[PDB]
């Protein structure tokens, strides 16, 4: 005759909890930021025009990266047996990129990192001739 | 023109007759040719023959069989519910239809197309339904040993395999759910190598 | 110097040793060339017959490969499935790849101390020996683990 | 008037438009607002126009 | 025997056993099988278990913690829990006539729209595995909410935690 | 028999609750980030292809810094291309640096004209084997 | 400690329980989900045949119902009066709403702590239950009270 609501778990931490109670007040924040953002600016185009995905390339990745993304493209083109292509020179400070994801495909991979890059760096693939080319932005 | 049953070897061709609803019962080889727009709901073929109609538009029509006829129709159909026990082979061209209810006992080999609210399939032995080319919204699929089952759902995916069972699914369900009992297998083998082929993503990502 | 680590945490040759040596001789394939080291294991005692279910008593093989896998420290962990020939080379593929996806799941799972994990299946393409008299019965049908060790 | 694709069978295919005016395309016909269809494909849902233009699945 | 994957969606010989242990008498096992399989050594197990149970007029109700028996924030559904779905279909099979509805519920934090299509696709697949569960489909139906109606507030840790769950409802005429 | 729950796993509110929210900021800044982006489709991606001419498949390691006409004129001499300018030189020069070992001269160009930028372009004849390098006003 | 109350004044949650038990054992219906609880009792219990009065007998019953609603901090507290179809609709609403006006009274006036009383009957617009043979005998004739515990 016992009563239990259904949730018990392990003792939790006052410490995590204030974090938690921070971050959902970011994330809330981010949020709208985001709409605001949306429907202020109309997007256009999508990054599948200019790179989309083929054969030998469904081969799947789960990754935890928090360095550069030269080496991680040319370990990408390494595994997927595609040529890797610099254009242009990388600045003086250096161009990082933390990701983590688990199991998406190598072409939303590379969608993603070239998103997350965005003015910094571009990212094309030539299925054609098999290649893989990175460009740094010419700026200043 | 209200109801035709034949028996024993016949050849009968007709084109451009025009009826609310007639009965059909053909067998024993019943060369039947039709050229025209046919209002019916219950046709009844014995078995192993051959038999073709062209163009039928019907609010409802019902149909079951015993032997092993070859059966070939075209038109639209809002069709029901559908058993099958001998060797049947069936192809249809269009169906809007909201429930479909299918049962396969012995032999299917069943070729269809359209548009599906809700269908539901049950699969026993030796049994292949090529489902592709047919969309729905709610799919149920529960097959038991030996039997090949390609399906084409969109939206919300139930499959369920026993044995040496193979469901293939040939798109990208927004929500999918699929079991294995022995031997069970659930395939995608979509495009593979498609341009413009999406992936999953944390609402349907689910690992079989 | 006491501050410093003294050893790499959780590390004892002679337990990977051990365990490396038991691995092989329950009949999983080891092989230590270099530094590179290549883990392969028939499908028969993985999954049932072609099929992409899981046995669940192998969870308690899966359970040992990832507690040796621990005890080394690597960046990139390859993972490739392979079949034999039983309706078409779709279906093959389909299946070596859904192997490899769920061990690749479970593992990452796991406490694997990985930075990247790569999945993919080929089917019955390459085979390892033209004697082919069983189906998911011969050797050939396996999956196979590469990593090189880092440092 | 924009025209998505519905289902698909060798050959030719049933269509519907932005009105829900039902149609049925044959491997050479006119379809209106894009003109004169040149190819179909049946593992693929694109087919395409003799103004070049393409139809595909309704998301 | 046993298999702790569902036995294959087939329901075990639970006395067999009983009988077989108690032989090795007949009257006992009997009495033994009896006691633990009534409905009320059903509802003290899901209590000891991480499972609600409400009877109340003539509708009755269970509640599921979605985060305990699932993958953390997917779809995906856990495994090792499986006594609790197992007591569950064994409850279920005492009332073959109801008809069934079953709603998912999230916490108040991210989009909207993502909260209904979680909400959504938990209730897909729990219903997919009562359909497989050997109920005919015609005696379900699902749906998910987000922060629609919260039985706890999202502002205290706690109660949030409490807040996302799985609901099930069932008649009895 | 002997099945493992995950390790690193949020089995507390305080953790489900953290890692939902970074979730829920990760993928805002993802769309975020989809908005901000700029693209263009290769139709209009002015950018110098490949000559595909076997002669300018060779192999070379050159490392470079400054000037490019100089260094143009003498990937066309190694090329067996003939060479040209058309413009003026600016007071102030076009300079550019490449190192790389293995990069045949059809790429090695491109780079060439990506650097360089909107302020030269280069263009290629196979018909009569030459290189243009067309200044900018 | 002596300055600053340790605890809410008079509570304990082995009292609390207590109570829940004996109140369930006595038959009227108690639940809670989460922090909201809700008691149905029965209408034969309390009051007369088809009458808005109060048994006298059911004054020690309030009085353990008020005291075990002494051990919550709340706000806002609803009831609602539901009985059976007798003559019509308009007398059967009025009869509801005098029984509800008359227990949110006594409950008001007891010791209860709270800023909002809600008060309101139906009579038998909505069943919970599809035996509808006795009248006020049926399970259907009830009073309900919900509210949620905050903080």
């Amino acid at each position: 005759m016992k009563f239990k609501k259904p949730p018990i778990n392990n003792p939790s931490d006052d410490a995590t909890i204030k974090l938690a109670e921070a971050a959902v007040s970011v994330s809330d924040s981010m949020l709208e930021m985001a709409k605001v953002e949306k429907v202020i600016t109309p997007p256009s185009k999508d990054n599948t025009l200019t790179i989309p995905n083929a054969y030998n390339l469904q081969a799947r990745a789960s990754v935890d990266w928090s360095g550069p993304i030269e080496e991680l493209t040319a370990r990408i083109a390494k595994a997927a047996h595609f040529r890797f292509r610099v254009l242009g020179k990388s600045p003086s400070v250096p161009v990082l990129i933390s990701i983590s994801t688990k199991d998406e495909s190598l072409a939303e991979i590379l969608r993603d990192i070239d998103y997350q890059a965005g003015k910094k760096a571009s990212i094309h693939v030539y299925p054609n001739s098999q290649v893989v080319e990175l460009r740094y932005a010419k700026i200043y | 023109l209200n109801r035709f049953r034949y028996e024993g070897a016949g050849v009968v061709t007709g084109n451009n007759l025009r009826t609310s609803y007639l009965d059909l019962y053909l067998a024993n080889e019943g060369t039947t040719r039709l050229a025209g727009n046919i209002g019916l709901q219950k046709l009844e073929a014995v078995g192993n023959g051959v038999t073709q109609i062209n163009g039928v538009s019907s609010r409802n029509l019902q149909i079951v069989l015993k032997g092993d006829p070859k059966v070939l129709i075209s038109g639209f159909v809002n069709l029901r519910q559908l058993d099958m026990y001998g060797k049947g082979t069936l192809s249809l061209y269009w169906i809007k239809s909201d429930t479909l209810t299918i049962r396969a006992k012995k032999a299917a080999k069943i070729q269809l197309a359209g548009i599906v609210n809700r269908l539901d399939v049950e699969l026993w032995d030796f049994a292949q339904f090529k489902g592709k080319y047919l969309r729905a919204q709610r799919s149920f699929v529960k097959t038991h040993d030996k039997s090949v089952a390609e399906i084409s759902a969109v939206n919300h995916q139930s499959s369920l395999a026993t044995d040496a069972s193979d469901i293939y699914y040939y798109n990208l369900s927004k929500t999918r759910a699929d079991f294995m009992a022995f031997n069970g297998s659930v395939l995608d083998m979509r495009e593979w190598g498609q341009s413009d082929l999406k992936d999953f993503d944390r609402y349907n990502k689910q690992f079989p | 110097v006491p501050k410093l680590p003294c050893r790499v945490d959780g590390a004892c040759d002679a337990t990977i040793i051990k365990m490396m040596t038991d691995l092989n001789k329950k009949g999983i394939k080891v092989a230590s060339v270099g530094q590179n080291y290549l883990i392969s294991i028939p499908a028969s005692a993985l999954f049932a017959d072609q099929s992409p279910r899981l046995n669940w008593a192998s969870y308690s093989l899966l359970n040992e490969i990832a507690a040796f896998l621990k005890q080394f420290r690597k960046i990139a962990i390859t993972v490739t499935s392979y079949s034999s020939k039983y309706v078409s080379v779709k279906r093959e593929r389909a299946l070596t790849l859904a192997r490899s996806r769920v061990v690749s799941e479970y593992l990452w799972s796991q406490g694997v101390d990985s930075r990247i994990i790569f999945t993919q299946g080929l089917g019955s393409d390459k085979p390892i020996t033209s004697y082919t008299l069983g189906g998911d019965r011969s050797p050939n049908a396996r999956v196979e683990i590469t990593f090189r060790r880092a440092v | 008037i924009i025209y998505y694709i519905q289902a698909v069978i060798p050959g030719r295919a049933w269509l519907i438009g932005s009105n829900g005016s039902t149609l049925t395309v044959r491997e050479g016909s006119k379809i209106p607002g894009y003109g004169m269809v040149k190819l179909i494909d049946s593992l693929q849902g694109r087919i395409l126009t003799s103004s070049g233009q393409v139809i595909k699945f309704s998301q | 025997c046993f298999h702790p994957p569902y036995n294959n969606f087939q329901p075990d010989r639970r006395a067999v056993k009983r009988v077989g242990v108690d032989t090795g008498g007949g009257t006992v096992g009997l009495v033994a099988s009896i006691y633990r399989d009534s409905k009320r050594k059903i509802i003290r197990d899901l209590q000891k278990q991480d499972i609600q149970y409400v009877e109340y007029g003539d509708t009755r109700t269970l509640i599921i913690p979605t985060d305990k028996y699932f993958m953390f924030s997917s779809p995906r559904l856990n495994e090792i829990c499986y006594p609790g779905l197992n007591n569950v279909i064994r409850l279920l099979n005492f009332y073959p006539q109801s008809t069934i509805y079953v709603a998912g519920f999230t916490d108040n934090v991210g989009s909207r729209s993502h909260k209904r299509k979680l909400s959504q696709a938990q209730a897909e697949t729990m219903m997919t595995f009562l359909w497989a569960n050997g109920i005919a489909a015609k005696r379900l139906k699902a749906e998910g909410y987000g922060d629609k109606n919260a039985i706890s507030d999202n502002a205290i840790i706690h109660g949030s935690a409490q807040n996302r769950r799985i609901e099930i409802q069932w008649f009895t005429s």
